[PDB]
């Protein structure tokens, strides 16, 4: 079998293949995660360079791993499918053996472990993908939001963004997100998520996707019109 | 396990399964639920060798739940039954076959039709208006052959099912400790808590 | 062999006899048939002694690895399933096991799983396993209530093993008692059947058939 | 040892691009243009054969349009031999699904499977990727008529109208201009041929340089029919639409 | 058909004292009605103040002892010459035995020594690795002849104090090493009289904090 | 230069640079001395610490009751090779009821190291070993190089500044070989030998490591206050 | 290119030497061994204020009697921790006892040089393994990707290591109490950290014979930080 | 698992004051057919060891080759192959015992009973038994098959315990061995008159005697025996 | 116990003038117990018809297998498989399980689309081809079918006469077999039309 060590250290102590995998994430469309008091919202950028697209069937940016957990990403689209499939299989395997669905942290730890493995296994390259994993632990009402990256490190975030121009939207979130008082309702959380994407997106038309996840496996994706109403209300307050 | 019965009426499928678990000399349990929900509108009951029954049922459950998440779509009862049949047909030529017989009761939301599939451990699948496994059919099929109508209501199906259980309780040597009855229809799966 | 475990208001009572036989020959009267998996989980020995000892000790190692990785006490459901899935892999090879995996957690409360070497895994309120199981069941069934006190529940388990020890030739020696609480199991001593029988006969007025 | 001669086909560039995928896409940009257009009552597949000869046996020739099953077909742009490897794998996958579930494979599931195979060659194995881009035209009872594309990266997307191969920039602009949602198959047939006629590098668009196919519910009642056009039938539709 | 097992007879006996332990065994080795050897050692010093005997099929017995001795050697290599405690040895032997669960060592194993508090310890194993700490254990051919005698004379079973008539048990007073050796010798002398596979010689290994000592006694050779 | 990229490549003058670079790792290692008489064989090793808070890296490893070695270079490689020796000593005892001859132990180490010098993908061992032992032909001392070269000697030294100790042993050859039935005097000669390789630092109680094997002496290692007697 | 298991002309493995450079970029971790226990402390170093710092797990339990702190590419540590935990539990299963801290450390270090063309590269993380056993008492080890492990009375790893080690050189003595060690780790962490030390960007832990391995609460550490500030202002 | 086809009967042996004696007849039986009459079943290894083998002859020939290879292998890179590092009886036995037990553990035994007789470097007598089950034991006298039932009782009358060994000369020991071989010829239906005898002495070394015969046989009394009861 | 007679059932095929007929009963049972009266044992892949008797799980498995293989055949060959070619495919497929066989008795029937020649064939459970000119029989009442066919059959029967002959062969054979019956189907196959007829028969 092909056993070549592609991910190796350089004289300055860097693994360039892992670092170049991050550059693939930088190129990917922007994704953002914001957790309120009783919800988590995942916002995603859709580049409008591709019209004549069939939005019914085109792979959506947010994917359900189980009925209570979701995964969004920035980077190579094909790479993300492999991580999503593995995560979905592990979620069912966990239910089968432990007789309890995965915690959001466990699922994150698994996906992050797969990513790490691909940075020191022979004949493979790292995933050019960073993920945002969000949801609620079984029988728990505390919101969860985690981030993973090609190196395999992961951590919890009150709010986080990944992908292109994520530096800008993180700038926005850092000054607009208050930890002592997070978005108390679904409305406030979605509004702050749409606002953060409007710093980067371009047109607020079909370029913004929003998915709301609530406790007890209550996950719903907002439509164009519902999001368009947020886009309208934000700019009308801005004209002042 | 012992008695598992199925009947497909007008708008639903009804599965009746015995509650007894006997390990040789003693009846260890009298409230055992010999069924698994594979999807919101598909239920599978099972009987056969100890251990293999639950192991097989949960393995199928896990696979259908995986498919549901991947595609964000519920497989038709027919599709699920074909998947289950293949697994059992694969199993019969294995090193150690699953000794498990199943009934699959499902409501097809596309066709708006109830469907009952009977599959034995060899992978022998048949779609039936009513079915059973083991010796259950020997006592009950003469009653079902007489009274069954395709336009029966759920309530009439339950009454015909009671007559079948009464005949079983009369002529069967084994005490199977009554049955748990579940109904599968357009609204999903529910248990009849008084039977 | 006679082993039992039952759920009640105060948790779980586990009671076992102490006799091991090879044919008619009594090999030991001092066998430990409760396996202390960890401070919160107990298992009972019936069928193969080695199979039960080995794999339930192994189970303790798996439970320890779980709580290190997940930073949380393993559920009785998860612990019992690790064992049942393991023995199911070996099905046909000739393992011999009939055990009750007993525990008390926050999310579950007091829980008992009958696990068995042909792959059976059953949750329940009362279980009795072994050659003397039928004798113990009689005493259990006629005297069991959910609202038993810890004191009365302990005695009921003790009395049920005694019933089996008396009638079943392959049960006897001594009775080991355990009380499983949410904060862990508590050992309630070794009780010689010889001394216990006469004590119970006099105090209870039972066993009038036997001259004492 | 052997390391010396390894090109390392599965590595990122400093910019985070996959060298071999990018170079495979460059190869595909020189292949004959293939176009797919989805209508309400069917799908059209149109594709240009590359600079042919008069001695080529056209009626038995197939380099662009392939049948995966009775419901799903593909248009190919790139290395034909590479495409046939993947096509055979897709055909088997469709049959595996049919055997397992006793239902025809949904279009996307087939597309995802082939796309995952392509992806694997970019991440592990140290082999060159498949120099192929597909347009998938198919029907199932969940989403109805569907168009997809996949490329050597293993990325796939859904489309109302799409082109692959040569002059996709020009072709896509022309499609974006004249495509409408309430369009019908007969209109889509005309749009596809007009687009190829304008984007072609040849002097004129003729029947011998084309492969054409339609997927219609124009099959008697509640079923779907695939029609791989014959040379004479391509010649007729060229006259009908007023190109020759 | 090839039978991979045999029976080499022999009887062994382990007794745990207050601050000592003895492991004894006859030195006769047999097949069927023939004597192979009148002196074939069966109880072995395995190092770290542990003595062992694996009675039954001698080939499996020798293999097990050999592998355990090896395990002691590697325990020292892997864990900075740490002394292998009797409880750790017992658990280790369980895994050696259970490793061949489906093709077992056809032996009854007993080890003896001192625990980490300096108290006498004896552990007893079945062929597939189920084990327990015990005060008193006979193994092998004449085990059924010896154990009832030990129940009566070591644990004072069925013995009550004169005058009370069954009301007060005979108290369980501790036995000296000299007292234990007397009971061991009488056990084997009696077993020699009534069991054909027992005889020739008795070898006793005594374990204390000072180390392992040996004693040998003649038994009847008929 | 162009021929040091892997162990599978000869240079134009017939050299193996990766093996030579592995040899260089031994020269960086701390000094260790070996010497023997006709009754005993002794190892003396200067242990190296990382800093004042750290422990002193152990240098001597026991292989059997009658055999052991001291290391200089990559310590993990010594652990691999010593483990292999333990297994081979053990195989000989279990299968043949026979204590492994020291000379045969040297042949086995040579062959194991050789395979890592002729194949692609691998690397040479980066450690030198001094093996002492007492077998059926008396006391023995071996020097192992990761090139594969194993040499039987009366005395030797490997590591940094080992040349000083080696010259001393070359002078003292006629004296220390005759130290029979006197373990303490043989160790003294070894401690005096390793002292010829010291600069700036001297032999302290946690610095010095000594091992001995002989006629009626199992391989035993002395560390801590057990070597204060010889300081 | 060149082999992954190649020796340099100086007799060092290129990849091992390069992994040591990655560890130098890692956040600081400090360990101090006393006769009352071993203390382990780490710099969390959150990349952003929106990152919930209590999810940063750079101190980890291996067993009840063994703890571990990490510095460098921390993702690489996960399989090392998994192996350590398995090794600890497996030995208890085989021998009905706790495993020695050194034997655990040696088992972890056996993974280190299992790379080539096994894993494709060395680990890019260093570990401080602290614990207690009955034979050698309280112990602190430094496990490197070279496969070498040194025992230490006190040790610092990561970006502020040489400055911290010089400080540990002066401060450590054989009569340190557990409380004195706790304050000493906090003091030296504060010295080498970029950001100002508090209970949210630094973490303490210890291993004692009685209570075993314990990660300190942020409330507990906050008090020790306040105790540190006052005693430094005391002169 | 197999069955023995061509077989050799008893091997008998005993210790005496300065060494060991071992003996075995020269027959290779094929069931009840006395097929092969020139089979050597005592195989010397060096000048200090003799391995006596009964049971399956095809397996004996395999073992004979293993021992031959063992001598070759021991000489490799061994300057003291004919001195301090020569093969000992104890090395040869332990090797065979390992092989026998391994083979039975794979359920494919070497269908033999083996006695290794020799003298160690320090002059100690070596005599130990191993068979197809990997069972091993030592005794002042050792015998396989019928020899165990008939030879041992006779040989044990000479050396009944360890303390009798120094009192037993080579002449008395050989005499006892030769008589035992005669008794086996009278009473074992799978024995022959021709046998080999080997003496391994710590002073005089290995003496290997071939083509020995059972002599001084009593048959004359047969003439008087008539009928089976009443016949005169 | 005997896998070929657990479920019961029968298939018969006959040749006529420019036509073939294939017929089967509808019973599926578990030994004595009748389970299904709608278990059809004849399948078709394009214009080639395959009847399969024996163990019902293998009947279903083999149908799915030959649908699988004839679909791939068609995609690659760009034409429907012919009866002669399919017969060889069945034989090859059965023999590849020589030492773990499908417990079945397949029967092929069809007309070659190019030559117009009527074709029938039978197989044993491991693939040995019986290519009879007249008729092929299979199942738990094969003896009975051999008796019926041998007496009732004559060559060159017209489609509507062949229907009567094969129907009466099946029906009367089935009525002398406990494990066959519970309904019957007859296919009458011509070059470009196929008629399917369900027969009325006793239901015991
Ligand atoms: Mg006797
Ligand atoms: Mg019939
Ligand atoms: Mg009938």
């Amino acid at each position: 079998g092909y056993d070549r060590a592609l991910s190796i250290f350089s004289p300055d102590g860097h693994i360039f293949q892992v670092e170049y995998a991050l550059e693939a994430v930088k190129r990917g469309t922007c994704a953002v995660g914001v957790k309120g008091k009783n919800c988590v919202v995942l916002g995603c950028e859709r580049r409008s360079t591709l019209k004549l697209q069939d939005t019914r069937i085109t792979p959506s940016k947010v994917s359900k791993i189980d009925s209570h957990v979701v995964l969004s990403f920035s980077g190579l689209n094909a790479d993300s499918r492999i991580l999503i499939e593995k995560a979905r299989v592990e979620a069912q395997s966990h239910r089968l053996t432990l007789e309890d669905p995965v915690t959001v942290e466990y699922l994150t730890r698994y996906v992050a472990g797969v990513q790490q493995r691909y940075t020191q296994s022979g004949g493979v390259r790292p995933f050019g993908v960073s993920t945002l994993i969000a949801g609620f632990d079984p029988r728990d009402d505390e919101p969860k939001l985690y981030q993973t990256e090609p190196s395999g490190i992961y951590s919890s975030w009150s709010a986080q963004t990944i992908g292109r121009n994520s530096k800008t939207v993180r700038e926005f979130l850092e000054k607009n997100y208050d930890r002592k008082e997070p978005p108390a309702t679904v409305e406030e959380c979605v509004k702050l998520t749409v606002r953060s994407l409007l710093e980067v997106v371009q047109t607020g038309a079909k370029n913004i996707e929003i998915t709301v996840v609530k406790p007890d496996s209550d996950i719903v994706a907002l439509s164009s019109e519902e999001i368009n109403q947020y886009v309208t209300q934000i700019e009308q307050e801005k004209q002042e | 396990m012992d008695i598992i019965l199925g009947i497909r009426v007008q708008d639903s499928v009804i599965l009746a399964s015995s509650k007894a678990v006997t390990r040789g000399i003693s009846v260890l349990k009298d409230s055992d639920d010999k069924t698994r929900q594979l999807s919101p509108h598909t239920l599978m009951s099972f009987a056969g060798e100890a251990g293999d029954t639950v192991q097989f049922a949960e393995y199928i459950q896990a696979n259908i739940q995986l498919y549901s998440i991947r595609e964000d779509y519920e497989l038709s009862p027919q599709a699920v039954s074909s998947f289950v049949r293949q697994e059992l047909a694969k199993s019969i030529r294995s090193r150690r076959p699953y000794q498990v017989n199943v009934l699959i009761g499902g409501y097809d939301k596309k066709k708006n039709k109830p469907e009952l599939y009977q599959i034995d451990y060899l992978g022998t699948k048949v779609e039936l208006p009513y079915g059973a496994h083991g010796y259950s059919g020997f006592y009950t099929f003469s009653l079902l052959d007489h009274h069954y109508r395709p336009d029966m209501t759920t309530e009439e199906g339950l009454d015909l099912l009671k007559l079948c259980v009464q005949e079983l309780e009369k002529r069967m040597p084994m005490d199977f400790k009554g049955v748990i009855v579940k109904i599968v229809d357009k609204d999903g799966i529910r248990q009849v808590d008084d039977f | 062999t006679t082993t039992l475990a039952f759920r009640f208001q105060g948790g779980i009572i586990v009671a076992v006899d102490s006799r091991a036989t090879a044919g008619n020959w009594v090999a030991s009267q001092t066998v430990k048939k409760v396996i202390e998996i960890n401070p919160f989980l107990l298992g009972t020995m019936a069928g193969g002694a080695a199979d039960c000892q080995f794999w339930e000790t192994w189970l303790g190692s798996q439970c320890r690895l779980h709580e290190l990785r997940e930073k949380e006490r393993i559920s009785v459901a998860a612990a019992s399933k690790i064992l049942s899935n393991l023995v199911y892999q070996y099905k046909g090879a000739g393992l011999s096991m009939g055990t009750m995996i007993c525990g008390y957690t926050r999310k579950e409360g007091p829980t008992i799983y009958y696990v068995d070497s042909d792959g059976t895994r059953l949750k329940g309120d009362i279980f009795c396993v072994g050659s003397g199981q039928t004798f113990a069941y009689g005493v259990l069934d006629s005297n069991y209530k959910w609202d038993l006190s810890v004191e009365d529940a302990l005695y009921l388990g003790k009395r049920s093993i005694l019933a089996a020890a008396h009638r079943n030739a392959y049960s006897g020696g001594s009775v080991n008692l355990y009380h499983v609480t949410e904060d862990g199991w508590i050992y309630h001593g070794n009780h010689d059947v010889g001394e216990l029988f006469w004590k119970v006969k006099e105090e209870e007025g039972s066993f009038n058939n036997v001259i004492g | 040892g052997s390391r010396r001669y390894d090109s390392r086909t599965t590595i990122f560039s400093p910019e985070g691009r996959l060298y071999q995928v990018e170079y495979a896409l460059e190869s595909i940009s020189h292949a004959g243009t293939a176009i797919g257009i989805m209508a309400s009552d069917g799908i059209v597949l149109a594709a240009e054969r590359k600079v042919t000869s008069t001695l080529l046996e056209q009626d038995t020739s197939t380099e662009k349009l392939y049948k995966l099953n009775d419901k799903i077909a593909v248009a190919v742009a790139g290395l034909t031999a590479d495409a046939e490897i993947l096509i055979n794998t897709a055909r088997i996958h469709a049959q595996n699904y049919l055997k397992t579930y006793n239902e025809d494979i949904p279009v996307e599931i087939l597309v995802r499977r082939l796309s995952d195979i392509k992806q694997g060659y970019t991440q592990h194995g140290g082999l060159r990727p498949f120099g192929v881009s597909f347009i998938y035209a198919g029907y199932d009872d969940r989403y109805g008529y569907q168009l997809y594309t996949s490329n050597p990266s293993g990325n796939y997307t859904g489309w109302k109208a799409i082109s692959v191969g040569a002059n996709t920039s020009a072709a896509q602009t022309l499609l974006q201009m004249d495509y409408k949602d309430d369009m019908k198959v007969d209109d889509a047939i005309e749009l596809a041929l007009k687009t190829l006629s304008k984007t072609t590098d040849s002097s004129a668009l003729t029947y011998d340089r084309l492969e054409f196919a339609t997927i219609r519910k124009g099959a008697n009642d509640g079923e779907v029919y695939q029609k791989i056009f014959k040379p004479q039938e391509i010649k007729d539709i060229l006259v009908k639409t007023g190109i020759t | 058909q090839f039978n991979p097992y045999g029976d080499n007879g022999g009887t062994i006996l382990g007794i745990a004292g207050e601050d000592f332990a003895v492991l004894a065994g006859d030195t006769r080795n047999i097949t069927d009605y023939s004597i192979n050897s009148r002196y074939e050692p069966k109880v072995f010093d395995c190092g770290d103040n542990i003595v062992m005997s694996a009675n039954g099929f001698a080939a499996d017995g020798d293999a097990l002892v050999k592998r355990f001795k090896n395990s002691v050697k590697w325990y020292h290599f892997d864990h900075n010459d740490k002394k292998l405690s009797i409880n750790s040895a017992a658990r280790n032997i369980q895994h050696l035995l259970y490793g061949k669960r489906f093709f077992p060592y056809y032996v009854h194993t007993i080890i003896a020594g001192l625990d980490e508090d300096g108290k006498g310890a004896v552990y007893s194993f079945d062929p597939v690795g189920s084990y327990e700490r015990e005060q008193c254990r006979a193994g092998g051919a004449a085990a059924s002849l010896i154990m009832p005698f030990l129940d009566n004379q070591v644990n004072f079973k069925n013995q009550y104090e004169p005058g009370t008539n069954g009301k007060v048990k005979k108290p369980l007073k501790y036995l000296s090493v000299e007292e234990v050796i007397k009971l061991v010798r009488d056990s084997f002398t009696s077993a020699t009289e009534r069991h054909i596979q027992v005889g020739d010689g008795l070898e006793i290994l005594i374990v204390t904090k000072d180390g392992v000592r040996k004693e040998f006694y003649e038994l009847k050779r008929d | 230069n162009n021929y040091d990229g892997d162990t599978v490549t000869f240079s134009p003058t017939g050299r193996l640079f990766q093996v030579e670079y592995a040899l260089e790792a031994i020269k960086q290692g701390s000094v260790t001395v070996g010497l023997r008489s006709n009754t005993h064989a002794v190892l003396v090793a200067l242990k190296r610490n990382a800093d004042e808070l750290s422990s002193y890296q152990k240098k001597i490893i026991k292989c059997d009751e009658h055999m052991g070695l001291s290391l200089a270079g990559l310590a993990p490689d010594a652990r691999v090779l010593s483990n292999y020796l333990r297994q081979q000593c053990n195989y000989s005892s279990l299968v043949f009821n026979r204590k492994l001859a020291v000379e045969r132990a040297g042949h086995l180490l040579c062959d194991k190291a050789q395979k890592n010098t002729q194949s692609y993908g691998g690397r040479p061992y980066g450690v030198g070993l001094l093996i002492i032992g007492y077998d059926k032909s008396g006391a023995h001392l071996l020097e192992f190089q990761p090139s594969g070269n194993v040499t039987e000697l009366y005395g030797t030294a490997i590591g940094a500044r080992s040349q000083g100790a080696k010259t001393y042993l070359e002078r003292t050859l006629d004296t220390f070989i005759k130290i029979d039935g006197n373990p303490d005097e043989l160790i003294k000669a070894g401690v005096e030998a390793i002292s010829q390789s010291l600069r700036d630092e001297s032999l302290t109680v946690d610095n010095l490591s000594i091992a001995i094997v002989g006629k009626d002496t199992p391989f035993t290692i002395y560390d801590g206050e057990a070597v204060a007697k010889y300081i | 290119d060149r082999g992954v298991s190649t020796f340099s002309p100086e007799g060092r493995l290129f990849q091992v030497e390069y992994s040591l450079e990655a560890i130098k970029l890692g956040s600081t971790a400090i360990g101090i061994a006393t006769k009352e226990g071993v203390v382990l402390g780490v710099e969390k170093r959150a990349t952003s204020p929106l990152l919930e710092s209590d999810s940063i797990e750079k101190i980890v339990e291996i067993d009840r009697h063994i703890g571990c702190a990490m510095s460098g590419l921390t993702a690489d540590a996960r399989s090392m921790i998994e192996h350590a935990r398995t090794a600890a539990v497996t030995h208890n299963l085989y021998y009905d006892e706790d495993i020695n801290v050194e034997s655990l450390t040696q088992s972890v270090c056996d993974l280190a040089l299992r790379f080539g063309e096994l894993m494709s590269r060395p680990f890019g993380v260093a570990l401080l393994i602290a614990g207690h056993d009955a034979d050698d008492g309280y112990q602190l080890f430094h496990a490197e990707p070279s496969g070498t492990f040194y025992r230490y009375n006190a040790k610092a790893i990561g970006s502020g290591s040489e400055g911290a080690q010089a400080e540990l050189l002066n401060e450590w003595h054989s009569s340190l109490t557990l409380k004195e060690a706790e304050l000493l780790v906090l003091k030296i962490l504060k010295q080498v950290m970029e950001e100002k030390l508090d209970e949210n960007n630094a973490q303490l832990s210890c291993i004692t014979k009685q209570d075993g391995f314990k990660i300190y609460d942020n409330e507990k550490t906050a008090e020790l930080i306040k105790e540190l500030k006052e005693k430094e202002a005391a002169e | 698992t197999q069955q023995p086809i061509v077989t050799g009967t008893s091997v008998i042996s005993m210790k005496y004051d300065n060494g060991v004696i071992i003996a075995a007849d020269n027959l290779g039986s094929y069931g009840s057919l006395l097929r092969f009459n020139g089979v050597e079943r005592l195989i010397p290894v060096g000048d200090n060891t003799v391995v006596g083998i009964s049971g399956d002859i095809s397996d004996m020939q395999h073992i004979e080759r293993l021992l031959k290879d063992l001598v070759t292998e021991n000489a490799y890179d061994n300057p003291l192959a004919d001195a301090e590092e020569a093969l000992e009886p104890s090395y040869i036995f332990e090797y065979l015992a390992t092989v026998m037990y391994q083979r039975r553990s794979k359920m494919n035994p070497l269908w033999n009973a083996i006695i290794v007789a020799g003298v160690q470097s320090n002059g100690d007598q070596f005599l130990r038994y191993v068979n197809l089950l990997g069972v091993t034991y030592s005794s002042p006298t050792l015998a396989t098959g019928f020899g165990a039932h008939m030879a041992n009782p006779l040989l044990r009358k000479v050396v009944d315990r360890e303390s009798d060994i120094p009192k037993t000369t080579v002449q008395v020991a050989e005499e006892a061995i030769v008589n035992a071989m005669r008794v086996l010829y009278y009473r074992d239906a799978r024995s022959s008159r021709n046998f080999s005898l080997a003496i391994i002495d710590k002073n005089t070394g290995l003496t290997f005697k071939k083509n020995l015969q059972v002599e001084n046989m009593k048959w004359d009394f047969a003439k008087d025996i008539k009928g089976y009861g009443t016949q005169k | 116990s005997d896998p070929s007679s657990i479920n019961g059932g029968i298939v018969v095929a006959m040749t006529g003038k420019d036509c073939v007929a294939i017929a089967c009963d509808l019973r599926l049972g578990s030994q004595s117990l009748g389970v299904s009266n709608k278990f059809e044992k004849i399948f078709h892949y394009g214009h080639v018809f395959l009847g399969i008797t024996g163990l019902a799980t293998d009947v279903t498995t083999l149908n799915e297998m030959f649908r699988y293989k004839t679909n791939l055949y068609k995609l690659k060959e760009e034409r429907a498989i012919e009866p002669e070619t399919f017969t060889q495919l069945v034989s090859s497929s059965l023999y590849e399980r020589r030492f773990g066989p499908y417990f079945v008795g397949p029967v092929v029937a069809g007309i070659n689309s190019k030559s117009g020649k009527p074709f029938i064939a039978g197989f044993d459970l491991i693939g040995c081809i019986d290519e009879a000119k007249d008729f092929i029989v299979s199942g738990t009442a094969s003896d009975q079918l051999f008796g019926m066919c041998e007496s009732l059959y004559e060559p060159n029967l017209e489609p509507e006469d062949l229907f009567e002959t094969i129907s009466q062969a099946l029906l009367n054979a089935a009525d002398r077999d406990a494990l066959s019956g519970w309904g019957a189907v007859v296919y009458i196959i011509k070059k470009d039309e196929v008629v399917k007829r369900y027969l009325k028969m006793r239901q015991d």
